[PDB]
RNA sequence: CUACAAGUAGUCAGAGCCCGUUAACGGGUGAUGGCGUGCCUUUUGUAGAAUGAACCGGCGAGUUACGAUCUCGUGCAAGGUU
RNA sequence: AGUCUUGGAGGUAGAGCACUGAUUGGACUAGGGGCCCGGGUUACCGAAUUCAGUCAAACUCCGAAUGCCAAUGACUUAUCCUUGGGAGUCAGACUGCGAGUGAUAAGAUCCGUAGUCGAAAGGGAAACAGCCCAGACCGCCAGCUAAGGUCCCAAAG
RNA sequence: GUAAUAGCUCACUGGUCGAGUGACUCUGCGCCGAAAAUGUACCGGGGCUAAACGUAUCACCGAAGCUGCGGACUGUUCG
RNA sequence: CUGGGGCGGUCGCCUCCUAAAAGGUAACGGAGGCGCCCAAAGGUUCCCUCAGAAUGGUUGGAAAUCAUUCGCAGAGUGUAAAGGCACAAGGGAGCUUGACUGCGAGACCUACAAGUCGAGCAGGGACGAAAGUCGGGCUUAGUGAUCCGGUGGUUCCGCAUGGAAGGGCCAUCGCUCAACGGAUAAAAGCUACCCCGGGGAUAACAGGCUUAUCUCCCCCAAGAGUCCACAUCGACGGGGAGGUUUGGCACCUCGAUGUCGGCUCAUCGCAUCCUGGGGCUGUAGUCGGUCCCAAGGGUUGGGCUGUUCGCCCAUUAAAGCGGUA
RNA sequence: UGGUGGCGAUAGCGAAGAGGUCACACCCGUUCCCAUACCGAACACGGAAGUUAAGCUCUUCAGCGCCGAUGGUAGUCGGGGGUUUCCCCCUGUGAGAGUAGGACGCCGCCAA
């Protein structure tokens, strides 16, 4: 469950998945990677998961980076609450993603294990992947 | 040179402003012909539209 | 239902009406003021003044034009005729 | 004219039938077809399942005095007026 | 007033990391261990530095389109200013776009911007204030079209 | 498959047989995923395998738009 | 004010974002500050330039002070932030009080009230040789009307006249009047004993939109299952349906839409409780589990509680889940 | 050469070299003007024994920094469309980054 350590400002508006990525679009740290396909917020949780299952299905392999982090907060009141008497308090951190975003990748290990893993690592995502490769 | 200009298409839901320069060509009508020289200002005028307009120049 | 409240952050103010009030070739009479500023986002240049507020005023009459103190900064000035 | 037809009730088209005028592309009915959710208020918006009216008739709501001001007009004009 | 031209201010979109903050991995390494004789080794941790990389409404080395302000003339269009009399309005709605709050939910709410309704009938969207097309002096048993449509309801393949 | 074994299979190899047969990327249109309450009930209906979809072409219909003809009024310029 | 009201919180001013590259722009939107301070922290003249790092060096120490090279600026700028400034607006020294009087072309902002800038003229000065700068501070907040009184000054008036009282003009003081354009010099509560005028402009029921929540279904599958993921369960995570819950919004209804439960009357859906027909099984049989098709019919009587719901007794093939204001 | 001004560092940083009889500097001493929170470092005052080392000028370079195209792309006014927390099509516009490359200076006035 990552966090970043310290923040100027708790509470940020939410934001527009417009458009491609900027970067991070190509592995360039290892050999086989996944990347998107459509735009979505991720989870501190969410990616947890993905690590752990391929880290799992691997049990020594190679070296993964990921390659985003959840810098964004996202807020939500609390319960059963009218409209209005300010912004809700923060609940946990987010990631944004943009299409053609290469989100993990996979170096020291074969390329169907690599697939597989990363398969396992999509179905826990909410969004529609590709797998890829270094060129 | 001159060129005639009609409106194939009508202004209601429009912008004021092309609706002015509408206006401003002369035409309070569809379909209505209007004659005009082939000056460079106008023609940036019809550019402008270029969506309610039909041009014939002479 | 429930019980809620304490914001906190709900003021800011007046907005001051910031910026350039004549344009450059614009004819201009003597004390007009020019740019409203806090600071120098621009300096004064020819016949041209600047005052508590950081703000430009043109000493007389002329037209306006605004150019660039070599790199990365800005001037005003009046020319008569 | 009407007892296999649904209709804010009319309108337009229109056959048949009956008449015959303030005599003119006339009148009364109207099978059948098409179109069509009343009036007023108040509303962002009402056919409105929001309001008011059973119906008919009558009565029933921005005026008068005084003063100010504007316009128009008339008369007289650096003088007008009681 | 519109357009063309010319010149301006303005730091948004976008993009980027030169600042501030957040951040990934690697290299080296101060230093701190654990191991041997003040040293001598360790990939046990490891500062800074460095290489490469991602991110930002309250971050910018940069920076548009549009819009805004003016000048010149050209073309076109006629509405502009002042003074005075008289008002009404200050419950707005939806739609498209850009934003916020919300759960990037609401025919939600609140702002900006353009339109329509309001105050606008007509044709289409089955019906259907706000969508598409289009603006009603009146008549005509004439015609050309828009949107939308052409097997029958229902005009047209 | 056995408690272990055993046993059965398979990879793989050779033989017969005589033409295609197998992995992948992108992409169009589709299938499942798919349930609710007076009655088919998310084409308006009939019904459609073209009367759907995509591209292109020409015709036609289609409004109180526009035009034509004739009247009324207002305004501007000279009836 | 209020996403009904009440309670809470706030009420004026300044800075930034939101703000959509002029300006402006809301919300009980996001972050922070003010109700001052300096008689030098002002003016002028002249002077020079920061923070940190590495070296060396008692006490000196990681960290004073020290020389030392690197060093647009990482510091400072009275204070919050933004803008801006290193030719200084930052830091020192000398002399001084322009933190002046009368004014003010012409501009900005603006409903008004008001607020802001301002060259330049006169008088008298300060610093400087001189040019020349100085009408507070680096700019932006640091404050409030009028009436009423008070103080000082005044070639103003002073009810027959002279004076006077008193008033006027000028300067100035007195208000968290903070609900900060201030209703009074002067003011808290209950009403279920209540009343009038209005409202669906605004709340409780129901309806509607949404579906966070709720219920149900599903995906990946680690793992449990002696072995074996998928007989049955299914973590971390993900995606949907429904519109029975708690709710959110306020769209009809306040010139009245009666609101829980129960009785009678039924009716519809099927995500089926039984009955029927099947697949799989960690199904020997009997009983079962789970899944699939099936809504034809049926789906108990009592105790307690107003109760719904729920617990309990005894039965049943079974004692279904919901919709219909 | 020296002085003095103008133009966005295309002027700068950095490395290497060359020159100074004139000139500019460095440099020699405080008796006076004046000064150093310390003082002749600096500022002032006077001087010219020697030094081109430094500064200053003239050459070279493209390591740093700087400038900077074309094309393409994002974005985008406008128009239109669609399975619309977004996407697509069209006329037009059009960056940043990354390149090509440019550049270790251009222009003036005075004095010998």
């Amino acid at each position: 469950m990552l966090l970043p350590k310290r923040v100027k400002y708790r509470r940020e508006h939410r934001g527009k998945m417009r458009g491609r990525a900027k970067g991070g679009t190509e592995v360039h740290f290892g050999e086989f990677g996944i990347q998107a396909l459509e735009a979505s917020w991720i989870t501190n949780r969410q990616i947890e998961a993905a690590r752990i299952a391929m880290t799992r299905y691997m049990k020594r392999g190679g070296k993964v980076w990921i390659k985003i982090f959840p810098s964004k907060p996202y807020t939500a009141k609390p319960l059963e609450v009218r409209m209005g008497s300010g912004k809700g308090a923060p609940e946990g951190w987010v990631a944004v993603v943009k299409p053609g975003k290469v989100l993990f990748e996979i170096s020291g290990v074969s390329e169907e294990v690599a697939r597989e893993a990363l398969r396992l690592a999509s179905h826990k995502l909410p969004i529609k992947t590709k797998f890829v490769k270094r060129e | 040179a001159k060129l005639e200009i009609t409106l194939k298409r009508s202004v209601i839901g429009r912008p004021e402003d092309q609706r002015v320069t509408v206006r401003t060509l002369g035409l309070k009508k569809t379909n209505q012909t209007v004659v005009h020289e082939d000056n460079a200002a106008i023609r940036g005028m019809i550019n402008k539209v270029s969506h309610l307009v039909s041009v014939k120049e002479q | 239902k429930k019980g809620v409240g304490s914001t906190k952050n709900g003021r800011d103010s007046e907005a001051k009406r910031l910026g350039a009030k004549r344009a450059d070739g614009q004819f201009v009479t003597g004390g007009s003021i020019l740019y409203r500023q806090r600071g120098t986002k621009i300096y004064p240049g020819e016949n041209v003044g600047r005052g508590g507020d950081d703000t430009l005023f043109a000493k007389i009459d002329g037209t306006v034009k605004f150019e660039r103190f070599g790199r990365d900064r800005k001037k005003v000035s009046v020319y008569p005729v």
